[PDB]
């Protein structure tokens, strides 16, 4: 019974690492773009002006 | 022949600089988004399968 019920203890901590890579390194992608998609616009149309 | 309100090429220059933004803003959104199909019109037969 103490083999059956350590069975919904935690997962092979290889595939939360990886996912806490995976989303670790998206993160940084978002930033990036967010501050260009902050950066471009505005400064497009006051070089118009 | 020098006209007055004719500026054509005005419009031609406003027409092609639309269509340059909105292209702008669909590759900022798909790569932000990190996804290729998104919403639902990009492609028809990939969303089911």
């Amino acid at each position: 019974l103490t083999a059956a019920e350590s069975r919904i203890r935690d997962l092979d901590i290889a595939d939360e690492m990886a996912k806490f890579t995976k989303n670790q390194i998206l993160a940084q992608s978002n930033i990036s773009m967010l501050a260009q998609a902050n950066s471009l616009p505005q400064m497009a149309l006051s070089l118009l002006g | 022949a020098m006209y007055i309100n004719t500026n054509v090429p005005s419009l031609t220059a406003q027409r092609y600089l639309g269509e340059t933004n909105n292209a702008v803003s669909k590759s900022l959104e798909r790569l932000s988004s990190g996804l290729r199909i998104n919403s639902a019109s990009d492609d028809a037969s990939g969303l089911a399968i």
